[PDB]
């Protein structure tokens, strides 16, 4: 289960990002 | 742009909830 | 604690299609 | 504006839990 | 104005996401 | 990491408190409205 983990850590990791960026986005309104 | 964001929340959750669920099974 | 892990696990998968389903709701009639 | 309640507050209550089985598994590990 | 303090919660929701999975990840490096 | 954890905790449950309080004047701050 500890690869599976590493993988979801990494996609959330890139989720947050994005998610920050798209209030970001929305805060350049 | 909020509707996107909002999908991109729900997605987290998604992506939080099956980590705490994997780590489980290590447990 | 285990099974105090399992019930919320559960709880959530249930608030997680729920919050999928209502997301789709606000997508279907702002849509219109 | 009234889905967006409904949304909301289903997520802020399943970041109730999320928190929660972290506090719990805290105990586990 | 009720569009500013939707705002805030998003805001704070995606914080508490960023919250979250750094209690995940630190869990995992103990796991 | 234990303290890591600890620390990511509490101020998880202090955004998690602030995020419901938001959520309740927000909601109200409405209906009313």
């Amino acid at each position: 289960y500890t690869s599976l983990i590493h993988s979801l850590i990494e996609e959330s990791q890139n989720q947050q990002e994005k998610n920050e960026q798209e209030l970001l986005e929305l805060d350049k309104w | 742009q909020a509707r996107q964001l909002l999908s991109g929340i729900v997605q987290q959750q998604n992506n939080l909830l099956r980590a705490i669920e994997a780590q489980q099974h290590l447990l």
